[PDB]
């Protein structure tokens, strides 16, 4: 039988691909490209008018099948959700899609937070998985994944580009073709997310606490007292336009203090896992603790996870978590795949679910039938298998 | 060849008839878990038994079958046998006989359903149901005396004189083990340490084995337990979490002794076998004094001789000598009885057969009883 | 001291102050205290750090909500210390802790220890000279005016039933649950997210109690409102923004009713009314049934009453009448009960003096509870 197809699903946009671990992770990022349109037009939109988006994921999918990997579809199928939380559409759209324009022959729609115990051999809980928009922390128990301890978090990096916008703007020569120092706004009303991207991409780390905190310093400059070091050395980027964009070298430094801000506000990128714990049974917390599993690209930011660490064992201090937990150690689990790459690969081993996956697996005919697909939060859940 | 199986509430002794110990000892519990409409992961059994079911006590709901030695599920204690013949003891019940355990003053529906799941359902060559009390005699190798074999889901007194009970002295009470762990979770409460779901239940009750202890003086030690800071320990939980017993560590198994805490409208386990001996004969009183024997684990609180000896004491004549026998394995004393009667060449001929079963029918058990 | 008595409820959600000689409590608001979202280290921002009711409201958006109690227990004593402070302040009431006498509304069963912590601080904190803690059960039965009736009380932070016949509180048949009003906004919170809403801030948790108070409808059949089409009923927020809820309104509050869907390790609503009554005695049970009470926030939910009725009536035994006499002000009927209570000459025995709490000790609050 053949195996299997993997979906774009978020920073996951680029992860198109087919089954097993052997694919290609095609790099899709995803939108289209319609001619009469602005491109790109993303359309991957909640909320969004339906029809809108059908005929958006007609053509994507038609497009994605059509070209981009060899697909002769009507037979490998399969859903990644990388949500849970995904509202009924589009779901109930993507099906729509199927279904008709698409023939669909069964389909097996399937949570990241479980494809991603798949390779580490482990059953058990934490799994934190941040990428675009909203960050996720599920304890995931053998088995049963538990929402009830269900946390979610900005960002995971869109909203860095807002602060790296302003930022950008907030330093500011660009050297200008003319040779001019000028104004970043007014030369440019705004600095294109591809620029932005690409300056972040190569241009940001997470720092070491004992200083990351002095960054904060420089926000607070309290009194004088600022304890923020010199910055590394300033770049020139160079910038499309044939300009300049000089950056200093002390962006690289605070763009990541986002995340890790503490306002009045909980220090929440690093908590998630901790107002999860004291969520969670005690029963099960020795194993939570301990046993962490982060997937997700946006942890591909260096040193972040260094300090993140230390965070949160620095938070662990905090009485509040501390006398409210006891204390132990946490140790990471981790892949030798990418962050990324967990989605990818449960979708991978999940060929191997074919004797199981014609089972557990919505019907076609069902769907033809009632085209009633289960959701969590429904009061009506078919029983499936009446049929 | 015949297997030794009591049907225990709380937990399921099984073994082998001649040998010393159980062989297999595990919880009498079932445990289904809270799935919801969510995808779950891979190795997932619909229902988990014993020691899988206290493993995954997270997200299973953990329900006994047995409630006051009642079985309330059948369908559920099924499954408890069936995993203790083909798993636990990896043994055909075609081979075997099967001795089961029955409570006194037990309802009749027990007898009449448990010898038709044994011959129907199993398809055991032999069954023999035998009385608990009766049992741990053989145990202790004393045809006269007095058994309080109190059990996790009912506490009952019955006196046996040369072999030959007196089914009039027999008391039975409600009181039980169970009992006392919910009345230990709502005290610990209002200390400050909150024990509401099913899983925090038996940590509570892993918590009471430890800690508790009966007193001799109950106002004195309550009065020395507020004045000094001596008898708190610290306990440590499955999580990091340490919690400070305090007081209440002694005051749970007072109930047993003054039902009233917990409100049972009913007279203590001391009042319960001396009121048994009074309704049995003049004569054999003196030797119901002499013998006075502690069974089952709920009477394995340090202590508890001590406190049942001035009691009793109190209540008995003032020449009479009063001799309570608590030997060190009480918690297996039934089990030991039936691995014995089992072993004893007069009991093979006790065993009602499938052939005796098809020709009487399920009516054969009651005949069968005494 | 002759002044008249301070009645305060203290609700997890609002707290309602007032005199005993008040028919309505006058002063009703938010229990939590908000500071600004930003730590404001620099001059020129909001001054104070502290904004309680009108306040809070005010710069709603600015300042981030920090409830000092969960589930009836304190969890921030300071936090609470300043809302009491409020209570005795110019802005609400404006009078002297020192001249008249307080009525406080303690949930049941709570450690002791919050409740000892509690009295400390008016006789401490506050020079009080008298102090009484009475149950929110007793206090709604008198605002109905029947000594006999159940009482479900379903508040904002917990649940609890308590059956009473002819002013007797049957201790052993109250039943507690943490699932209350709270949960079921941030169980609509997780559901207008599954909508496609996000609610990130704290000031946006109000918002989803907002939707909650003004549209949520219990459906009688849970399974024809799910087939159906919903109109899509459009919210406006005070920017001017519209928010669809659409099924998500009826389908939220069904977890009350089961629990289980979610996977909360529950009874239920409807179930915990029912053991309250089953646990009393067999004369007792039919007249309980003929006499339900509902008291809290948590019963103006549309339709309630309706689908209750309907849950009770499946449970409850075959030809007995069920009569469920709901007040038109049920939210505010804990704090009427107090000033009924506080104006009762009986009242002048049952509360503390400040000179007696400071002779015996803290256990006084403790004998005197009851
Ligand atoms: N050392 C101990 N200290 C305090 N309580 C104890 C101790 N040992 C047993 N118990 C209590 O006694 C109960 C029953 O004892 P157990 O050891 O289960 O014997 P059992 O014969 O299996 N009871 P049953 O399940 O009816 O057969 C337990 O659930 C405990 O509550
Ligand atoms: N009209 C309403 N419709 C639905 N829910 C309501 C309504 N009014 C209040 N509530 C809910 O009930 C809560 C109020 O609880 P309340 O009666 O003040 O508790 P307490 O008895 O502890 O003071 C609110 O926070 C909200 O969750």
């Amino acid at each position: 039988e053949k195996t299997a197809v993997v979906i774009d699903l978020g920073e996951a946009f680029t992860k198109c691909g087919f089954a097993g671990e052997t694919g290609p992770r095609c790099i899709i990022p995803s939108v289209i490209k319609r001619a009469g349109m602005p491109k790109p037009v993303r359309v991957v939109q909640y909320n969004i008018n339906t029809e809108e988006l059908y005929s958006y994921l007609k053509e994507f999918i038609h497009i994605l099948y059509f070209r981009h990997l060899l697909v002769n579809p009507r037979d490998r199928r399969v859903v990644i959700i990388e949500s849970v939380l995904c509202p009924s559409h589009f779901r109930e759209t993507l099906t729509r899609v199927l279904f008709k324009y698409f023939e669909v022959p069964s389909v097996l729609l399937a949570p990241s937070h479980l494809m991603a115990l798949l390779t580490l051999g482990i059953n058990s809980a934490m799994v934190l998985d941040c990428g675009y928009r909203e960050s996720l922390v599920l304890p995931i128990y053998e088995g049963i994944p538990v929402l009830n301890c269900w946390g979610a978090l900005p960002l995971g990096g869109k909203a860095l580009h807002k602060e790296l916008e302003t930022q950008l703007l907030e330093q500011c020569t660009v050297d200008t073709s003319v040779a001019k120092e000028q104004s970043l706004p007014s030369v440019m009303g705004s600095v294109p997310e591809g620029v932005l991207e690409d300056i972040k991409a190569r241009t940001c780390f997470v720092s070491d606490l004992k200083r990351g905190l002095k960054i904060q310093a420089a926000k607070f400059n309290i009194d004088g007292n600022n304890e923020r070091p010199s910055p590394p050395p300033n770049v020139d980027y160079p910038l499309d336009g044939e300009k300049i964009l000089h950056i200093l070298g002390s962006i690289r430094d605070s763009v990541v203090e986002i995340l890790f801000e503490q306002d009045n506000e909980e220090q929440s990128v690093a908590t998630l896992i901790l107002d999860s714990l004291i969520q969670c049974p005690i029963d099960t917390r020795k194993q939570l603790a301990e046993n962490l599993v982060v997937i997700g690209g946006t942890s591909m930011l260096p040193g972040f996870l260094h300090r993140l660490l230390a965070e949160i064992r620095y938070l662990v201090e905090k009485p509040k978590y501390k006398k409210a937990l006891g204390t132990k150690t946490f140790r990471i689990h981790t892949p030798p795949a990418k962050a990324n790459c967990v989605a990818w690969l449960g979708g991978a081993i999940f060929g191997a679910l074919q004797d199981i996956l014609g089972s557990r697996s919505v019907s076609k005919e069902y769907y033809n039938q009632t085209g009633r697909i289960p959701d969590w939060c429904s009061l009506n859940n078919p029983p499936l298998e009446m049929m | 060849a015949a297997l030794v199986v009591d049907n225990g509430s709380g937990m399921c002794k099984a073994g082998f008839a001649g040998d010393d110990a159980p062989r297999a000892v595990f919880p009498s519990i079932v445990g289904r878990p809270r799935h919801q409409g969510v995808m779950v992961g891979m190795g997932q059994k619909d229902s988990y038994v014993g020691d899988e079911a206290q493993s995954k006590r997270g997200i299973l709901t953990l329900k006994y079958p047995i409630e006051h030695g009642i079985v309330t599920n059948w369908d559920d204690m099924e499954k408890i046998w069936h995993h203790t013949f083909y798993n636990e003891l990896r043994v055909a019940p075609e081979e075997h006989p099967v001795l089961l355990t029955e409570a006194p003053l037990n309802p009749k529906a027990n007898r009449e359903k448990m010898t038709q799941i044994m011959f129907e359902t199993f398809n055991t060559p032999a069954m023999y149901v035998a009385i608990q009390a009766v049992l741990s005699l053989y145990a202790s190798g004393r045809t006269t005396g007095i058994v309080m074999d109190s059990g996790d889901g009912v506490t009952h007194t019955v006196p046996i004189y040369e072999g030959y009970a007196l089914p009039h002295a027999i008391l039975r009470l409600d009181l039980a083990g169970r009992d006392l762990t919910d009345y230990l979770m709502k005290i610990l409460t209002e200390r400050g340490y909150s024990f509401t779901t099913t899983a925090e239940r038996e940590i509570v009750r892993d918590i009471k084995e430890k800690l508790c202890y009966v007193a001799l003086d109950f106002e004195q030690e309550m009065a020395t337990a507020a004045s000094s800071s001596s008898l708190e320990k610290s306990y440590e939980l499955p999580d990091g979490q340490v919690i400070t017993i305090g007081n209440e560590r002694f005051r749970c198994p007072e109930a047993l002794f003054q039902p009233s805490f917990l409100g049972m409208e009913s007279c203590g386990i001391h009042e319960t076998t001396f009121n048994s001996i009074m309704k049995c004969d003049v004569d054999i009183r003196k030797d119901l004094y002499a013998n006075t024997v502690l069974s089952g684990g709920t009477t394995m609180y340090p202590g508890i001789a001590d406190r049942m000896q001035k009691e009793i004491t109190a209540l008995a004549p003032s020449t009479m000598k009063i001799k309570i026998i608590a030997p060190p394995e009480r918690k297996y004393s039934v089990w030991i009885g039936g691995s014995i009667l089992a072993s004893l060449s007069t009991f093979q001929q006790m065993w009602i057969s499938k052939q005796e079963y098809d020709e009487s029918g399920p009516s054969i058990v009651h005949r069968k009883c005494f | 001291i002759a002044n008249q008595p301070v009645v305060i409820d203290n609700g997890s959600g609002v707290i309602k102050a007032g005199f005993a000689g008040d028919q309505i409590p006058k002063y009703c608001f938010p229990n939590y205290v908000g500071r600004p979202k930003h730590v404001r280290v620099m001059a020129g921002a909001l001054e104070g750090d502290i904004f309680i009711g009108p306040k809070a409201e005010e710069h709603r958006g600015l300042l981030s909500i920090r409830y000092p109690m969960e589930h009836g227990i304190v969890k921030d004593w300071n936090d609470m210390e300043r809302i009491w402070q409020y209570v005795y302040s110019k802005d609400q009431l404006q009078t002297f802790s020192e001249e008249h006498p307080v009525l406080l509304t303690e949930a049941p069963l709570n450690p002791r220890k919050n409740r000892e912590r509690a009295a400390e601080v008016f006789f401490e904190t506050f020079n009080v000279p008298a102090l009484f803690i009475s149950m929110q059960a007793v206090l709604s039965l008198y605002a109905t005016g029947r000594t006999t009736g159940v009482v479900l009380d379903s508040g904002d932070g917990v649940t609890h039933a308590v059956p009473i016949y002819e002013g007797f509180a049957m201790p052993h048949s109250i039943m507690r649950i943490d699932i209350a009003g709270r949960d079921v906004s941030r169980f609509l919170r997780l559901y207008l997210r599954k909508e496609g809403y996000d609610f990130h801030s704290s000031s946006e948790f109000e918002i989803v109690k907002a939707i909650k108070e003004r549209a949520c409808y219990l459906s009688i059949n849970p399974q024809k409102d799910e087939t159906l089409e919903t109109e899509k009923a459009q919210y406006y927020l005070p920017d001017g923004s519209t928010i669809e809820i659409g099924p998500s309104r009826f389908r939220a509050p069904e977890l009350l009713f089961r629990p289980d869907l979610i996977g909360e390790e529950s009874e239920g609503i409807h179930e915990v009314l029912v053991f309250a009554i089953q646990k009393s005695d067999m004369d007792l049970r039919r007249t309980l049934f003929s006499n339900i009470v509902l008291s809290g926030g948590s019963t103006l939910f549309k339709g309630f009453g309706d689908r209750l009725l309907s849950e009770v009536k499946k449970l409850a035994p075959k030809d007995v009448k069920i009569r469920i006499s709901a007040p038109q002000e049920r939210l505010y009927s804990t704090w009427i009960g107090g000033s009924i209570l506080a104006s009762l000459d009986t009242f002048k025995k049952m509360w503390v003096s400040k000179k007696e709490y400071e002779e015996d000790g803290a256990r006084s609050i403790h004998r005197k509870t009851f």
